[PDB]
DNA sequence: CACAGTGACTCAGCAG
DNA sequence: GCTGCTGAGTCACTGT
């Protein structure tokens, strides 16, 4: 048992705490509905539900860090190679200009 | 005992501070130590990914303009090799048409 | 209010 | 044993 599950039920709390941290919002708030919470039970609950949601957030927060710099070094490897190809361009453009200047004057 | 005082010091200087402490003092004070080591790391590893962050953005900038300059100034460039080659082969069949 | 994101700090655990 | 690093959890905020 973790120690949130513990502390529920300690504090006499009905709810699985994957419901209380998962739940829409909506939903959330008919599981919380006909009850009788004293203030204790009210903070926990919102303490396992806040924990248990930012604690997904700081993941997807990491995760899209380390995601950012792939994305980054990916970009620099196609600008390297447009910026290559551009200069190829540039320079069939460049050696059929000087042939055209070159055949008149 | 402040806080970079006590980071500073090297695992032999900090057995030369252990006057009066008892056993356990000595333990809490190493952790203290090491979590005062530890803040820091973080804040090193921090550190060490933004400015690799700022200066793979920095490359990014700098080549993207490089890109879109090259590809502008192509651009311009071919129309008006466009135009000169269209210039020399009109003049090249009116040569066609000379007794 | 709600959810979502983020720098900083913390601890755990692995490698050296 | 300590040292650096780093994946996560948490806090105290800010942002939509």
């Amino acid at each position: 048992l973790t120690r949130d599950e513990l502390r529920a039920k300690a504090l006499h709390i009905p709810f699985p705490v994957e419901k209380i941290i998962n739940l829409p919002v909506v939903d959330f708030n008919e599981m919380m509905s006909k009850e009788q919470f004293n203030e204790a039970q009210l903070a926990l609950i919102r303490d396992i539900r806040r924990r248990g949601k930012n604690k997904v957030y700081a993941q997807n927060c990491r995760k899209r860090k380390l995601e950012n710099i792939v994305e980054l070094e990916q970009d620099l490897d196609h600008l390297k190679d447009e910026k290559e190809k551009l200069l190829k361009e540039k320079g069939e453009n460049d050696k059929s200009l000087h042939l055209l200047k070159k055949q008149l004057s | 005992l402040t806080d970079e005082e006590l980071v500073t010091m090297s695992v032999r200087e900090l057995n030369q501070h252990l006057r009066g402490l008892s056993k356990e003092e000595i333990v809490q004070l190493k952790q203290r130590r090491r979590t005062l080591k530890n803040r820091g790391y973080a804040a090193s590893c921090r550190v060490k990914r933004v400015t690799q962050k700022e200066e793979l953005e920095k490359q990014k900038a700098e080549l993207q303009q490089e890109v879109e300059k090259l590809a502008s100034e192509n651009a311009s460039m071919k129309l008006e090799l466009d135009a000169l080659r269209s210039k020399y082969e009109a003049l090249q069949t009116f040569a066609r048409t000379v007794a």
